[PDB]
């Protein structure tokens, strides 16, 4: 009997519970608000019941506070609610794998299985503790994946240069909550710092009101979270709330000119009024997706987010190999260094000056706080750096062993005193 | 609730219950991805995946 | 009445940076201060100065570094500039390991404890993101703010000590320091709108011209 | 680059003597600058705070600046600055708030202090003479630096300037 669904759909819940356990156990905001759970290592379905209740209350509150609507502002709740949604990812790494996309979260990418990459500004680990979620930007166009997305940037930052568009129909989106703004930066961008300035410049009065208007102001730094069932109604129910506080020609003549064309007249409206996000649990495994090249890569992004297939094409000559190696030195990317050394033969002549854009000499770059032991040892073995030579510009007088002792790297201090005299 | 108990007909009688068979059955029969099933089995923790012991889970 | 800064060489410059704080304090780290240090390096080296970077020092290192420059012979140079990039509160500056009082940094430059700089401009530029002492030609430019927004990218450090470099790039050959500082304080709180503003304590008895 | 002083009036001028010839000199050396001098005497240090609260609520939309001289000798300056944050005083926002004081600082967008030493008074007499000689040539910061030179030659007065543009008196 093909009853493997009864275990797959249960283990998916089991996995998602452990990822809502972190967010509902840690986090300043949920403890302050009263929506926090305990630390128990292995959580249960309570981490799903709490999300369901939170979504129910966060939708019912705005529904009750909002008026009973009318014949005009209830059809919008069917043009929007019964639509087609697709999620964008935009990351610079190498994720296609030919015919299988697998995107993991920070808490899985760093759970003793350390694959190089990462993009997070300090602050997320304490306030929310949602660093176990594969974030996704939402697209309301509704058309097929194989057409290049009309959006290119999130709230302000263009994360990657390689769109990974997926359809809503995946079974992994069942337990993915949605929030109308960035969960930490709960701030709708103003009418001037928004993408597609042509549409927003067409409607002048809209920009004055689509600015920084926060949500769930009972504690300032909240943002409502809606589960899969309650994520499509709450977008229209908040569009209505914004519209019945607006006096503009867009309040009629475009928001009801989008009815017969739900593409660039619905997406350009919703992604300008809001900046939504989708938060899938630990991993997103799929066989159907769309890898759309939006923008050509850069050496900084190819080295930061380690992507050998892209790096081997970006690097064309030794004049770029030296730059790639300098990028790898000041980040600790051992794999990139190994690739470059295996595909190039260097010489100590070109490592005697920092290329324009770098702020440290070689002996200080190899010995700073974030430097890697593998690259240091390899450079010492090739003899491209003197183990006993003092710094001239920064910290003059000191030596590499002094840096290794200051910061406490025992594996580096031993490698220095062993490979030299000091 | 009893369905969660009794779908595990291919039982190891309160034991690991053939973790390799669990790895390979989800691969062949419902068309998942290995990067997802190896995560599910990792979330199944250690050997001794009792059909009733594992799902004292509510 | 100008200052007559035309000595053989134009003073000394000291830049101190703290970016990777020691874990014994609790502060995680400071993001993107190396670009600030390099910008100050280039800007002040453009003014015929002798900059000396010192990255990630401790209290006992900072105090001894300041003391061993106090006993130098600044007789042939017309001024002295000291810049302190670190973390701290209203009137305390933090090393990697702990806090050192700003009062005990300028003690070695009080004039009664050093004769090399008698009535000489001892500029201080603190960017610690106010119980200040008083003596002779001391000028403190103090600021405490990470910025207004755009955290993402730490685009060129912080507003204060990039606007300072911007004004010293062009204005520093026709205006005097009090005017440059006012224009810096104007660019800040202007490209800062939707909140903290720098303060300028100045005990100078003359007009500071960098040419 | 320069604060506008072409408004109907060139601000107020309030002199307080919390305890003689120095304030008397201040009278004319600020009246000749086309000011509205409001002299005072010894007070208890709560009614003075209420008075600055009163002058905080006034149509300063026609004034060009604001001056507050404090010839003192047990009260908090924060309880005086609190009424002048500019957020409530909408008619003074973007305009100078001079606080010449003779006996910790509150940081705010557009203030300026003139702390001095208690030992007429040399500071006040030097300020009046300097403002009489050079008022139409130099801006205020240079005036105060020359005052510093005079005081230190014949403790040094501090200058806590949070100004955003230049001052001038013509
Ligand atoms: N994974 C991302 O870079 C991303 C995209 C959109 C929103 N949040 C994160």
């Amino acid at each position: 009997a093909a009853a493997a669904g009864k275990i797959g759909a249960f283990l998916r819940k089991a996995v998602a519970a452990q990822s809502y356990g972190l967010m509902f156990a840690n986090g300043k905001l949920f403890e302050a608000t009263g929506d926090a759970l305990e630390k128990r290592g292995q959580y249960g379905f309570s981490a799903l019941q709490r999300l369901d209740g939170l979504s129910r209350r966060n939708l019912a509150a705005v529904e009750a506070r909002l008026g009973a609507l009318d014949s005009a502002e209830r059809g919008l709740k069917e043009r929007i609610m019964t639509g087609a949604w697709h999620f964008r990812h935009q990351s610079n790494a190498a994720l296609d794998d030919g015919k299988t996309a697998a995107i993991a979260s920070n808490h899985l990418l760093a759970r003793e299985s350390r694959s190089s990459g990462g993009n997070t500004f300090a602050g997320d680990k304490a306030l929310l503790s949602n660093h176990d979620f594969v974030f996704f930007g939402v697209e309301f166009s509704g058309r097929g994946k194989q057409d290049k997305p009309l959006n290119h940037k999130h709230s302000t930052m263009d994360f990657g240069a390689n769109a990974y568009v997926v359809p809503d129909t995946l079974p992994a989106c069942r337990h993915g909550y949605l929030t109308l703004t960035d969960h930490f930066f709960n701030r709708v961008p103003g009418g001037r710092e928004a993408e597609h300035q042509d549409f927003v410049g067409s409607f002048p009065q809209m920009g004055a009101e689509t600015g920084r208007w926060i949500h769930e102001g009972k504690y300032r730094q909240n943002a409502p979270i809606f589960n899969y069932r309650d994520m499509k109604a709450a977008v229209a129910l908040h569009l209505i709330e914004f519209l019945r506080d607006s006096k503009d020609a867009a309040f009629k003549a475009y928001v009801f000119d989008q009815a017969m064309q739900s593409g660039q007249a619905l997406d350009r409206v919703l992604n300008s009024v809001f900046q939504a996000e989708f938060h899938i649990p630990r991993l997103m495994a799929t066989t159907d997706y769309a890898k759309h090249p939006l923008r050509p890569m850069l050496l900084k992004e190819a080295v930061d987010s380690v992507n050998l297939p892209a790096l081997s094409g970006l690097v064309s000559s030794k004049g770029d190999a030296v730059t790639a190696m300098w990028h790898a030195i000041d980040k600790g990317k051992d794999a990139v260094a190994a690739h470059l050394l295996g595909n190039w033969r260097f010489e100590a002549g070109d490592f005697a000056s920092a290329p324009p854009g770098f702020y440290h000499e070689l002996n200080y770059a190899l010995s700073e706080h974030g430097a890697s032991v593998y690259i240091l040892d390899q450079f010492l073995s090739r003899g491209w750096a003197a183990v006993n030579a003092p710094f001239e510009h920064v910290n003059s007088g000191e030596t590499m062993l002094d840096n290794a002792v200051k910061y406490g790297n025992r594996e580096m201090a031993a490698a220095l005193i062993k490979h030299g005299a000091d | 609730i009893r369905e969660a108990f009794r779908v595990f007909d291919k039982d190891g009688n309160g034991y690991i219950s053939a973790a390799e068979l669990r790895h390979v059955m989800t691969n062949l029969g419902e068309k998942l991805t290995d990067e997802e099933v190896d995560e599910m089995i990792r979330e199944a923790d250690i050997d001794g995946d009792g059909q009733v012991n594992y799902e004292e889970f509510v | 009445n100008s200052y007559k800064m035309d000595y053989p060489e134009m003073g000394l410059c000291i830049i101190i940076n703290n970016k990777n704080f020691h874990k014994s304090t609790g502060m995680t780290s400071r993001s993107g201060t190396d670009v600030d240090a390099a910008n100050l390096r280039e800007t002040f080296r453009n003014l015929k100065y002798e900059v000396r970077n010192k990255n990630d020092l401790t209290r006992e290192e900072i105090v001894e570094l300041m003391r061993d420059v106090s006993k130098e012979d600044h007789s042939k140079r017309s001024s002295f500039v000291c810049v302190l990039l670190s973390h701290g509160e209203e009137g305390i500056i933090f090393g990697t390991n702990g806090p050192v009082d700003l009062k005990k940094i300028t003690n070695f430059f009080r004039g009664d404890r050093c004769r090399s700089l008698t009535g000489k401009p001892k500029l201080f530029i603190i960017q610690a993101c106010h119980k200040i002492p008083v003596e002779a030609d001391f000028l403190y430019a103090y600021s405490t703010a990470p910025g207004y927004y755009s955290w993402r990218n730490s685009k060129d450090g912080s507003w204060f000590i990039q606007s300072l470099c911007a004004m010293l790039k062009q204005y520093a050959d026709k205006l005097e320091f009090m005017h440059i500082l006012t224009r810096v304080n104007r660019k800040v709180a202007t490209e800062f709108e939707s909140k903290q503003i720098p303060c300028i304590v100045s005990m100078l008895t003359k007009e500071l011209y960098f040419y």
